[PDB]
């Protein structure tokens, strides 16, 4: 259930401006098979579990 | 409560006593931990007692792939359709892979080096991080997996990452298959149990039984009698490696940081081939660096690895000597006489019997360890019956055993059969002169070595759509 | 349990047909012997104090380290025929067969 | 178990001293083979419909005895060299060995 | 969701559904109740569904003496010193002891005959009452027990309560294991696979399990094949007796009234003794008395036993008749011409494929009965071996088999081999002719009937202690 | 749990005035193992669990 941290390259790929599209949904679709439906709640997984992603909020 | 801050016996703890005259521990009232096994049925008064395993059975790479459907989707990587498995993203080794970091609750790897904030890694199995030596084997095989889907990816185009993953996933299985049987089995068996626990392989039998028995799970701690006091590092000239060449083990377990800051898993892929195990003698059975301060970097004590195997045999309700004799055929001595003869050792077998009493309550461990060791095995009768046995209903009753008919062509068993462990090291990392013959033979350099070129790859031209 | 596939299952379910749990993982270790307990279905030997085994006391597993085990280092034999690898491989090939789980602190 | 006795308990306990529970009552049998189960663990073949066994329907308990194990009842051969006492102590014999319990309505 | 009343299929309850055209139960959407046997592990999803046994596995007499702690203290008569079994208090069979009474929340014996008030007995096991000709078999042993007591008494006037129902029980049990193993085992399996099974007792082996396997509960059900329609009385004359000699088995479960009130256990012993078995063939497996009218008098429908048997083998997760002819070592007929040859029988063998598809799932009741006799044996190979294999661990992993050494004296031993259970016939009854030869073969009066005094008591001059 | 019918008969021998003392501890002692530590508890339990009672008045 605690987030990993090569799960924080999986963020990147879904930030990245011109990156496929059938990717940045399996990526999606993977997060959302462990409870976290948003990115919102993909970054707030990862701060509760150790990490810091305000690395990302202004 | 606390196993592990307190001495009282309550479950789930079953603490060692201190007798008094400890070499180590001159408290009496204080304790070694223990916690008891998980049992199957919590609880019960009907039921016997028994234990858990959480791994797959099968020799088929479990401790790289996971044994749990949501482990194993986090050890891959799912941002591209390349059927890899995650590499760490933070750290390399000289360009090539690492495993990703895992993320503990109490992380133990975090107390070895507490500066380096080096965490435990993530791998199909939890022990991973245990001794770097260890680490290093993962480390190769994740490696191998990702050298073979990429070739997989460039020999089919065609192919989506399921696929990739999963005919990778099966060629490593069936390396591990191969080495394990093929090379490891008969230097711990010798050739005669090799024969009669191993014959030739005839074809899958759906009536035998692959679980592990409980018995194994101790009986295949004979392993702890071959473990050196020191982690080796050689250079790129098998010499030692500076600064740190020799490393005593109780400064190497949880020791994540080592791999990854003091020069990855060259060195020690080197050492583990250039050094020789240690033998295990009836009067230098295990060495004080597992039997005094066995994980004493990272809790309260120093813990006694082969008097926990003894307390777990007891934990797991397992039957003595004798009984163990009895199911493998052979004979049971009675008197300290016949422990004797049975043992070609009456010291031995005098301070077998001040402890036990009896032969027949000698816990399986330390019973199948004092044996002596079969002709060109590197365990004796007791063992190799239990070992041969547990190993045999592995091979015979897996259904994806690597030569079942239907699982892999007559051209693929062929390409597979020139598979070798020196060869994946050749293939995955930096270094290009290792073992010959059998590497767990080998262990001498430089009469006992070879440059990688020397060695065919594995082709994978039958794997082509 | 499908009636044909591919590759093997994660779990290692499905391996037998017929009896689906067969060396799949999160299931109880088989008996090849009856378990021998000191109350005959739960507490280990060495549970109770006085409590003996058929006829004679349990030993202190530390004891039996200290009196059976216990060398000295200087003394260790290398062995002129097996590599430390062959030490390694075995722990890596008990990770992939079995692991016992358990209580966490 | 005490170490002298001179008489079997009631509950069959303390027969095997080293597996006191062996032979004893309300425990669980041994296993000869491993269990066949359509889920694998606990749900036995017939339960769902639809699902096979090893390639083929569940015959129904009902229909097996009424094509294979009926017969015209006054045709009943007699058995020259048994007496209707071997049935008897059968049961009787069974009713020493094995009870297997249902929960109660 | 009760298991008795309801067809629905919710845990614990597993109802054989009603096929298509059925010859009794017209009623498709009726079922035949069924409770699945209780989980060792409820509710848990690590372990393999077991079932228990409630009963201890050796031949110890415990369908006598019980097998839990404060059952055994209730079946023994505590009103003295005499160490007896507690007999009834109301009913007598000619000046002789019945069983006490059993006092059950739903006793199925007062729905037999309701205007008789006669309940279920009480004995060691919860089954005795189940037909009559097993209750007088549970009434012969209590008496027998009762006897020695009685005998033990008075050889040593010392002994107390304890001493004398101990000694007893020690003979009792002695007595049903030499009866099983020399007179009746035999006949079970035949000759050859008694010597292969059952070779000559050497001493016991505390390495022997003697727990009772799953497959035996299910196999041992082979008996069923043995049963007649009927319950046979005779007088002491061997004459069919008064106006009901031959009453229909589905009018004799749990009528403990008949043994009360219809002239005791004597005429129902006679019974036994002198009629046939019925033998199994494979064309005449089961008759319809179990098969159709199964407790009919007592529940809301009539049980089919067979089926029960099969649906029950399915409940315990039982491997089907491959796996078990595997097990023992046993060829595996794959084709319907293969378990042709097997059976020899290949018109059985199309009706076994036409039901199961294929011999892997042929249940192992259903495949257990189906093949051929042993010379000399009343089950087939399959069954031999379960069953042997059995008794072996039975005899060779318990350490009271009345032949280990310490367990009963020399001179016990030798005493104990006289006994026969038409000396014990005789010896608690009022029937003075009985059985010769091996009970169990002999079946036919007067060829094969004896007067009781030309048999010898057990003679219990080596029980004497100073 | 249930009284059983020949139980009653060792009320009679606890309620006669003339029967060995040893006997009728031995019964008490049966009747206090299943929770029963008075007659007037033996008898109640007899009531309880079906059968008349009426002769020990
Ligand atoms: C006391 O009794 C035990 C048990 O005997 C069994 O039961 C009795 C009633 C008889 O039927 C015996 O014939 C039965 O064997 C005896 O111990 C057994 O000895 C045999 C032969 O030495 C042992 O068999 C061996 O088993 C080896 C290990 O593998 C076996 O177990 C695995 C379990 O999964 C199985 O896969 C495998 O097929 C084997 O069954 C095997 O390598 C070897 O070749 C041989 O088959 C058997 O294991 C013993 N059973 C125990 C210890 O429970 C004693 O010999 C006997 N003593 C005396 C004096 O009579
Ligand atoms: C497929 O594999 C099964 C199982 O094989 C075992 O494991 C493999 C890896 C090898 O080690 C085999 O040698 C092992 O046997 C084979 O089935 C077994 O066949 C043997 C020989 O026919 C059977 O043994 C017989 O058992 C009879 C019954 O008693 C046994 O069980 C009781 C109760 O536990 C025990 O007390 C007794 O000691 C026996 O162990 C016995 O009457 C007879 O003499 C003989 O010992 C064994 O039972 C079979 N096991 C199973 C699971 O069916 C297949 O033959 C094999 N097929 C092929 C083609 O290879
Ligand atoms: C660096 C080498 C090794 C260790 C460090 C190490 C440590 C352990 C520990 C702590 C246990 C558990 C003890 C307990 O019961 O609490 C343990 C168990 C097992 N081992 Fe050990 N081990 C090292 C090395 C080996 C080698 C070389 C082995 C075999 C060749 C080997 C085997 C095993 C096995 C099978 C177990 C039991 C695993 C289970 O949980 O089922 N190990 N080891
Ligand atoms: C004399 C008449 C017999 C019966 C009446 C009778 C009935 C049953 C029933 C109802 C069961 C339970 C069925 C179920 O699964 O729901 C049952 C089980 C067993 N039998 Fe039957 N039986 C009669 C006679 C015999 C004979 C002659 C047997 C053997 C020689 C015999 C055996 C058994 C056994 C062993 C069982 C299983 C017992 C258990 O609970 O483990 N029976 N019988
Ligand atoms: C039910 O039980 C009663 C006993 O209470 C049976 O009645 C007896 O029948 C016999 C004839 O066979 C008479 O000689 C007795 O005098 C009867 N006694 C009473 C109290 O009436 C009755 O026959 C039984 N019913 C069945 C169907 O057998
Ligand atoms: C996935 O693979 C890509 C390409 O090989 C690599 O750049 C990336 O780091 C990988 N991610 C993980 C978590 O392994
Ligand atoms: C701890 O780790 C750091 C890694 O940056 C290393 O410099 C240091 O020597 C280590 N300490 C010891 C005692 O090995
Ligand atoms: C106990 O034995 C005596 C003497 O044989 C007998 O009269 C009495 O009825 C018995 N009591 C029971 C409950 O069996
Ligand atoms: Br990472
Ligand atoms: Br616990
Ligand atoms: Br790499
Ligand atoms: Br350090
Ligand atoms: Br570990
Ligand atoms: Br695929
Ligand atoms: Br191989
Ligand atoms: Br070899
Ligand atoms: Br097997
Ligand atoms: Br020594
Ligand atoms: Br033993
Ligand atoms: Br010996
Ligand atoms: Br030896
Ligand atoms: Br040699
Ligand atoms: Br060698
Ligand atoms: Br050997
Ligand atoms: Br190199
Ligand atoms: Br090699
Ligand atoms: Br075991
Ligand atoms: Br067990
Ligand atoms: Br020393
Ligand atoms: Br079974
Ligand atoms: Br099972
Ligand atoms: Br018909
Ligand atoms: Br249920
Ligand atoms: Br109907
Ligand atoms: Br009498
Ligand atoms: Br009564
Ligand atoms: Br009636
Ligand atoms: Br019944
Ligand atoms: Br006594
Ligand atoms: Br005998
Ligand atoms: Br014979
Ligand atoms: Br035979
Ligand atoms: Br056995
Ligand atoms: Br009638
Ligand atoms: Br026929
Ligand atoms: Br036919
Ligand atoms: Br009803
Ligand atoms: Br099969
Ligand atoms: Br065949
Ligand atoms: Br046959
Ligand atoms: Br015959
Ligand atoms: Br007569
Ligand atoms: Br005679
Ligand atoms: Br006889
Ligand atoms: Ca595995
Ligand atoms: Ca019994």
């Amino acid at each position: 259930a605690n987030f990993l941290e090569h799960e924080l390259s999986y963020i990147d790929v879904l930030l990245d401006k011109n990156a496929d599209q059938a990717t940045k949904d399996n990526l999606r679709s993977y997060f959302a098979d462990k409870g976290l439906h948003s990115i919102k709640d993909i970054i707030n997984k990862a701060k509760q579990d150790g990490f810091d992603v305000s690395k990302y909020e202004h | 409560v606390n196993c592990e801050t307190s001495c009282v016996q309550q479950p789930p703890c079953f603490p060692l006593k201190i007798p008094p005259n400890d070499p180590r521990i001159k408290n009496q009232a204080d304790c070694i931990p223990f916690f008891r096994s998980c049992p199957a049925c919590p609880g019960s008064n009907i039921t016997i007692r028994n234990q858990i395993n959480a791994l797959t059975s099968f020799v088929d790479a479990s401790m790289v792939y996971g044994s749990e459907e949501p482990l194993a989707r986090n050890l891959r990587n799912m941002s591209n359709q390349l059927g890899l498995l995650a590499v760490n993203q933070r750290f390399q080794d000289n360009g090539r892979a690492l495993l990703p970091f895992d993320n503990l609750h109490d992380d133990p790897c975090l107390l070895t080096n507490r500066s380096a904030r080096i965490p435990c890694f993530l791998a199909g199995d939890t022990r991973s991080s245990e001794m770097p030596e260890l680490t290093s084997m993962h480390t190769l095989l994740l490696r191998e997996h990702n050298r073979l889907a990429t070739e997989l990816k460039s020999l089919n185009p065609r192919w989506d990452g399921e696929r990739l993953y999963q005919e990778a996933r099966k060629i490593v299985g069936a390396m591990v298959q191969i080495i394990t049987y093929r090379d490891y089995l008969p230097l711990v068996l010798g050739p005669t149990a090799m024969r009669k626990y191993l014959p030739t392989y005839r074809s899958y039998n759906d009536s035998v039984d692959p679980r592990i028995a409980n018995v194994f799970t101790n009986a295949f701690r004979y392993g702890h009698t071959l473990i050196q006091p020191f982690m080796f590092r050689l250079d790129n000239r098998y010499q030692p490696m500076e600064p740190n060449p020799r490393v005593p083990l109780s400064r190497v377990f949880f020791a994540s940081w080592r791999v990854v800051l003091e020069g990855g898993i060259d060195p020690i892929l080197r050492g583990l081939m250039a050094t020789p195990a240690k033998l295990n003698r009836q009067n230098q059975i295990a060495v004080d660096e597992i039997r005094e301060r066995l994980f004493e970097q990272v809790m309260r004590i120093g813990l006694d690895l082969p008097a926990l195997n003894m307390q777990r045999s007891r934990d797991h309700g397992l039957p003595g000597y004798n009984a163990w004799r009895r199911f493998c055929g052979l004979p049971q001595p009675e008197t300290v006489g016949q422990l004797g003869t049975v043992l070609r050792n009456l010291k031995l077998a005098r301070k077998l019997m001040e402890q036990y009493g009896t032969p027949n309550n000698i816990d399986i461990w330390m019973g199948g360890v004092s044996e002596p060791l079969k002709r060109k095995g590197r365990v004796g009768p007791l063992l190799a019956c239990i070992i041969g046995t547990q190993f045999r209903k592995l091979r015979d009753g897996d259904r994806f055993w690597w030569e079942n008919e239907g699982v892999f062509s007559m051209q693929q068993r062929q390409a597979l059969a020139q598979i070798s462990l020196p060869r994946i090291i050749c293939d995955n990392t930096g270094i290009t002169t290792v073992s010959k013959n059998n590497i767990f033979m080998s262990n001498s350099y430089p009469r006992d070595f070879v440059n990688c070129s020397t060695l065919p790859a594995l082709n994978l031209a039958s794997w082509r759509e | 349990c499908p009636e044909q596939d591919k590759y093997r299952t994660i779990t290692g379910m499905c391996n037998n047909r017929r009896s689906p749990t067969l060396g799949a993982s999160n299931r109880a270790f088989v008996r090849w012997l009856p378990a021998e307990y000191e109350d005959g279905f739960s507490l280990p030997y060495g549970w109770t104090p006085g409590v003996k085994r058929n006829g004679f006391p349990v030993a202190l597993a530390r004891a039996v380290s200290n009196e059976i085990v216990r060398f000295p280092t200087d003394q260790l034999t290398p062995d002129q025929e097996r590599s430390l690898m062959f030490m390694q491989w075995g722990q890596l090939l008990d990770h992939d067969l079995d692991f016992t789980p358990e209580p966490a602190a």
